[PDB]
């Protein structure tokens, strides 16, 4: 949740950082997912 | 896939063909963002109010 | 047996929870790493002293001590609204 | 590193050919032109909801 | 459900185990494990690899005598004709092994110079 704020800086100012935005989505998908379940 | 994510596969080129005859009167596999599946059921959740008022209450 | 019950539960409702648990809980919690130097909890902290009594300090929200205090409840703030992986597959299924 | 092996699909077990496969279809393209060239709209509701979160190194 | 399994030692009792599956298509494959991993080559490509071996050669290592046999001749011919099908730019014993080194090459670490 921290590490996409420190990105959520990044269009205020504002390729290749929409390639870790979105594999910030997916795992923050996949810890939440691994906070519930584990399997 | 295994729960992580949920994809949009492409429509192939016949059925495109078969939208814009009615409409009128992208790439294969694209990926679908979190948020968008909760703005799409969202709203079939305000249409379908009266389905789902019974699908999902067994009591009155 | 010298101190019986009055009131007793007879039925239990399953339900979801809604957006609002915030409104039962205004003790949220951002920053990840648990303790700091000299021993203390951190505020913001995953073991904030308004979760209840801990390290023989009184709770921030009932102001008892670690015999007596409940406990209470935070809650993480997720910044994109991620699935519920147990109704998951009862959202595929309206998708 | 990415794809070097092809060992797979040549002489190795039948479901570890079928994981090079799972391992790029899955992997799914998030530079695409549906998706980057309408990402201005996803940001602009990200900073309502992550309003609270602090970042420092004075500590 | 059949097969042939052999399990080597080398002088040191390190061991490696060399499995022979028999397919219902006449077909014959070499199991081994390297890494963690359990690769599934063809026999004739090793059988041709290891030393300069004509298919007649191949031939009577199996049909030794019984070439009346009529059971062993025809599983055969399914195996030859296999790799003669399937590998038809492998002729030599050096050509065969540039095959076998190029596929193995990522897995063994082998060097850019060998
Ligand atoms: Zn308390």
């Amino acid at each position: 949740s921290l590490l996409i704020r420190d990105l959520n800086d990044d269009l205020s100012k504002l390729r290749v950082i929409f390639s870790r935005l979105m594999n910030a989505f997916v795992t923050i998908q996949n810890d939440v997912n691994a906070f519930i379940d584990s399997t | 896939d295994g729960f992580t994510k949920i994809f949009e596969t492409a429509l192939n080129e016949k059925q495109i063909t078969n939208n814009r005859v009615k409409g009128f009167i992208k790439t294969g596999s694209t990926y679908i963002l979190s948020t968008e599946v909760k703005n799409i059921l969202d709203t079939v959740f305000r249409k379908e109010q009266c389905v789902l008022q019974y699908v999902f209450h067994s009591r009155p | 047996i010298s101190k019986p019950v009055g009131s007793e539960i007879t039925s239990v409702d399953f339900g979801i929870l809604t957006a609002k648990i915030r409104n039962l809980s205004a003790k949220q919690i951002t920053n990840p790493t648990v303790l700091d130097n000299l021993g203390h909890p951190v505020s913001g902290g995953l073991y904030d002293l308004a979760l209840g009594a801990f390290l023989r300090n009184l709770c921030s929200t009932c102001g008892l001590d670690e015999k007596f205090c409940p406990g209470h409840q935070g809650h993480i703030e997720l910044p994109v609204p991620c699935y519920n992986p147990l109704f998951f597959n009862q959202l595929y299924i309206y998708l | 590193r990415p794809s070097a092996l092809r060992n797979a699909l040549g002489e190795a077990f039948g479901t570890k050919k079928a994981k090079k496969a799972i391992a790029d279809l899955e992997r799914n393209r998030i530079d695409s032109d549906k998706l980057t060239d309408s990402a201005i709209d996803i940001v602009d509701s990200v900073r309502t909801a992550s309003k609270d979160l602090p970042t420092r190194a004075q500590l | 459900h059949y097969g042939i399994q052999i399990r080597s030692v080398r002088p040191d009792q390190t061991s490696q185990t060399n499995v022979l599956h028999y397919l219902n298509d006449g077909q014959v494959t070499f199991r081994f494990s390297w890494r963690k991993n359990e690769y599934l080559v063809p026999v004739v490509m090793i059988l041709k690899a290891l030393c300069h071996t004509s298919d007649r050669e191949i031939f009577d290592g199996i049909i030794g005598n019984d070439v009346k046999d009529s059971f062993l001749t025809d599983r055969l011919e399914l195996l030859l004709r296999g790799f003669k099908k399937r590998y038809p730019h492998l002729q030599n014993r050096t050509q065969v092994l540039q095959y076998l080194g190029d596929k193995f090459r990522v897995v063994f670490q082998a060097s850019p110079d060998q």
